[PDB]
């Protein structure tokens, strides 16, 4: 019984209203309570930021503005930071009980504009006792000091600890992928786009349109062999099908862990596998009727893109209301609660899908971490909130939910934020609780 | 339960520390408090004592880059990760 | 002491999951409680629908998708309706205690597509005793029946009651404007756009970008005389200023009822009146240095659009955080709670602004109704929710808030919705409560 | 207050009507119920009796296009706009 990787803590350093702060994530559900403006989102913010230090994607619109295509407006992180050196560190414990530490050094550039400077890094082999805060801060003249990257280097040069500041984000992820934290391999900005896009869709909650539009990009895996075992008549048509079915069978399983759902009037969510009517005929020709060039003609009659099976399929999400049975998931026709509980579900399939698609390129004693968000949870009714919890328990997943409310769940850890004022500065007073239940 | 009676009753016990110089050690305080009521509403009661304590001031060493340690209570799994509420504010 | 006009009830007939239903609005705050998918929004939906039966604007995106520019996707009302004849009726009681009734007859067109058919109408002089439901429904063979418009006509032909089915929406509003319900005169689709746009911005909550962008369209009144008293040297420049100031003074007052605010870390919201730097010089020329043609040159040196003072001003909203004092309102930099509590505030100014700009074209014993929404209220913390309530009490305003929560306020009327299933159809079981407090 | 004790205690009084054939007249029921507790938690108690009553079935004449009338209680301003819960559902 392999132990799965979990996220253990989030520490923001010098973050606005948070000088040095650690948030211990529960083994299952962690809730941030507090009032409007408390700082619960800038927490979930920093988290993301470290998880994906890409200033090209990182964009925190206000929730009141979700489906916004706005690409000009302010990205919104610069302001959650304080002047000077700032940190965002994540602490993960491997399937091999390996305490790994991956963060970013956030620094607002020379107070001219509102642009931020980021630099990914990693710490390795830190003792399970030493606090994550202690690593990034000193004590100079009885005053606390945030040391910089070059100062960390020194500090850990003649040590077992291994500080590796990455030059390319590409390597930062390539790292988290090996020590088994990420479920996927973010080899490119095309791969990053999707990763973030998904995260974005769980923070804000609901049915992602970008994901729906191109569902067979977040689901259908690229079988590294249908091309290889090819380049090296109907044989193709058969293998294409003996592949489409194999996948269908695969999805057909995910679809099972979402039949007894409960969000609003939605009692279930499927992934319907439809075959494009066009390629539907092509597959008929190669059966009952230079090669890439061949298909090229057949397609026309009625290139290597017809060798990629995912280009034949056509996914489509569906919801189960006690009325018209299985209808295609549609925002316009769903309440906010079901809207959230539907997308959150799609999301689960994408994660399960990615993670399994990676068992190859990964060790065999490593199962990535899995954590999803839920900002403005009050939107869900207790009945719906239970379906999320029980679903996450089953898929063995970590949750971090923001309750604009001051009544959290009793399952898991609860952090209470209260933004106060001292020395005329923003100072968030945090207090966690856990164990009750 | 969330009775206004208790809440006021609580502010009395907590405000007590506000009087003297004795800061608030939510760990010690919770430990003693929760022993008065049955696990009936430990979570509810705890929550109150946490929000109330927070009203009567803040923690000094909180701004020292010193990580707070989960202090357990009960002969079970209860924990409170909070510093000592040093500096009170009128 | 003039009594102000209030909305008394909303009745949906044949609406999905609501065959015949009346919602009594409180004199101040009315809350719809229920779980996800309960039907609280389709209620607020129908309301809007009747308030503005324009299928060109009416568009109910899911809240999870707010800042969406999507103009193609399904409008979302068709599905809240049932087959056949449907109604949406509003009951208002005049400043002259006149019970007026304005609604719309919603009817999904010949089940081919997803298009809806609407027809505005009004009933007048109905006795304060007769139920609003009874007017639109019969009893045929011990079975209830929804009668149609032509059937209502008959029914009220040889009666004092006055049923007037409007042909042009333009007249429908022209009506509500006279009997004093609307705060403005919706004479054109340009006027409608804005009205709806505002309503849209309170249902979804937060800072409207469309409104902000062109704030001096929802605020600066068109003084019907600066042109008239003109067409019939520095005299202009003086009157322009003796007008800009007059308005500034006007706004300067609204700005006062929002200094002791409390949303998140926002303690106040102003309307800052800035003068465009360009026209700023032009006004200097006409002072210390065929007519429309004249200014035309002056502008160039450094048409009748320079006679409209609102074209000189340049509004800009500001929020007051205990940190940088007065900063320009910006989503990116505000939490969701303050985001909502800020826009809601701007909104109040627009309403006050419109209503007063209409005292002329209106009687002198008529003060329009004033009601604002708040969907997904749980987003606000109790502290913030109090600032809304106390603000509305002061401006003497009606509120209708949707609580995805099952804990409403104790101030006002509370309607509890519970969507059940009978004869395999959606049936919402409503139960109101009020008086406790 | 929202004690699980009361809630169960309440389902007992309400389920009583479920037994016989006696539908539920939240107006009569609330009127009697709220008289047992002080205005302390009238709103809270009322709310429970309203959600509980709703579980044990629905109203017939609700689907008759017949407007329900606000039935006051107390020697004050309390009202309940609800039909009679006819048809119970097991
Ligand atoms: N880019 C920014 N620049 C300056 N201040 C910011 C910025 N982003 C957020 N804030 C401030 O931080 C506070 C909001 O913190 P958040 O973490 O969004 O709070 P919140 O607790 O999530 O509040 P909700 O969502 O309203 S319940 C506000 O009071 C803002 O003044
Ligand atoms: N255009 C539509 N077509 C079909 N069903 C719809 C449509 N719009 C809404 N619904 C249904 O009505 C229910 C939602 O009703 P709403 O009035 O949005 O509920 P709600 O109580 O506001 O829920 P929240 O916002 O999630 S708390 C859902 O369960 C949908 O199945
Ligand atoms: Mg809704
Ligand atoms: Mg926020």
């Amino acid at each position: 019984m392999i132990a799965r990787g979990k996220f253990r803590s989030l520490t923001l350093i010098n973050w606005n209203g948070f000088f040095a702060r650690t948030f211990d994530f529960d083994e299952l559900v962690t809730t941030l309570s507090g009032g409007n403006g408390a700082g619960k989102s800038t927490t979930m913010a920093g988290f993301v930021t470290a998880l994906i230090p890409d200033l090209t994607l990182l964009n925190f619109r206000n929730t009141t503005e979700a489906g916004s295509t706005s690409s000009s407006r302010d990205k919104g992180l610069y302001g959650k930071l304080k002047a000077g050196v700032c940190y965002a560190v994540l602490e993960t414990v491997n399937s091999r009980a390996q305490r790994i530490i991956t963060g970013v050094r956030l620094q607002q550039i020379a107070g001219r504009d509102k642009k931020v400077d980021i630099r990914p890094f990693s710490l390795q082999n830190v003792p399970m006792t030493d606090s994550v805060i202690s690593l990034f801060t000193e004590q100079v003249a009885n005053k606390a000091r945030v040391l910089s990257l070059n100062d960390l280097k020194e500090k850990f040069e003649e040590t077992a600890v291994t500080f590796k500041p990455y030059h390319s984000i590409t390597d930062y992820h390539s790292f988290m992928f090996d020590l088994g934290i990420l479920p996927k391999r973010l080899r490119s900005s095309s791969d990053r786009n999707k990763f973030y896009k998904l995260i974005e869709a769980s923070l804000y909650g609901g049915i992602s349109s970008v994901i729906t539009k191109s569902l067979r990009d977040y689901l259908l895996p690229e079988n590294s062999g249908v091309r290889q075992a090819f380049q090296d008549a109907e044989s193709v048509a058969n293998i294409l099908r003996k592949t489409i079915q194999r996948e269908q069978n695969r999805i057909l399983q995910l679809n099972q862990g979402l039949q007894n759902i409960a969000f609003g009037q939605v009692k279930g969510v499927r992934l319907v596998v439809n075959i494009r009517d066009t390629h539907s005929i092509l597959l008929n020709a190669l059966s009952d009727q230079s090669f890439s060039e061949a298909l090229a003609m057949l397609y026309k009659r009625i290139g290597e893109e017809l060798l990629d099976y995912r280009n034949y399929l056509d996914l489509e999400v569906e919801t189960l209301r006690g009325a018209y049975g299985w209808m295609r998931a549609e925002s316009s026709a769903l309440s906010t609660g079901e809207a959230i509980g539907t997308g959150m579900s799609i999301l689960l399939m994408v994660v399960q899908s990615w993670e399994e698609e990676s068992r190859r390129m990964r060790a065999k004693d490593i199962l990535p971490c899995r954590l999803l968000f839920l900002d403005q949870a009050a939107r869900l009714d207790a009945m719906s909130i239970n379906t999320l919890f029980e679903l996450c328990e089953r898929l063995d997943m970590q949750l971090l939910i923001a309750a604009p409310e001051n009544i959290s769940p009793e399952r898991g850890t609860t952090y209470k934020l209260v933004r106060k004022i001292l020395a005329n500065q923003e100072y968030v007073h945090v207090v966690g609780l856990k164990g009750f239940g | 339960d969330v009775q206004t009676q208790i809440v006021t009753a609580i502010q009395a016990e907590l405000a007590h520390f506000r009087n003297t110089a004795q800061p608030i050690n939510l760990g010690a305080v919770l430990q003693e408090q929760l022993a008065r009521y049955p696990q009936s509403r430990h979570f509810d009661v705890a929550r109150i004592i946490v929000d109330q304590a927070v009203k009567l001031g803040m923690a000094s060493q909180d701004h020292q880059a010193v990580y707070p340690v989960w202090q357990p209570i009960d002969d079970f799994s209860a924990a409170v990760q909070a510093h000592l509420i040093d500096q009170y504010d009128k």
